[PDB]
């Protein structure tokens, strides 16, 4: 390096940072994929039970 | 007091007693417009059947 024009200098090298992210949930493997072709999609549910037996 | 009186006892007792039952029927019938056109539910073409009714 060069301080001014007629100085020189010691140069010490550069320094880096970088802001954390998190990860949590990717590691649980909580998630399923699913690749479609387009952008609809359908789900369907059914529902059972019983019911009550009176006397006769 | 010695030689005077006696004392006696008491018989007992009992009972009996009897109950009567109930009856709980349960019937459930099938009939050919419940399974005619309409999809197995759960499957994109496939047509209903009876068995999966009946089951």
């Amino acid at each position: 390096m060069q301080n001014g024009d007629f100085q020189i200098l010691d140069y010490t090298g550069l320094i880096s940072t970088m802001p954390r992210v998190d990860t949590l949930l990717q590691s649980m493997n909580l998630f399923t994929e699913h690749f479609g072709r387009t952008t609809v999609a359908r789900i369907e549910r059914l529902d059972d039970g019983a019911g009550d037996i009176k006397a006769v | 007091q010695r030689g005077g009186v006696r004392q006696h006892l008491a018989n007992d007792r009992k009972k009996i007693v009897n109950l009567n039952i109930p009856f709980f029927p349960l019937d459930r019938s099938i009939d050919r417009a419940d399974i005619q056109n309409f999809r197995e539910f759960g499957t994109e073409n496939a047509p209903a059947t009876v068995d999966a009714e009946v089951q």
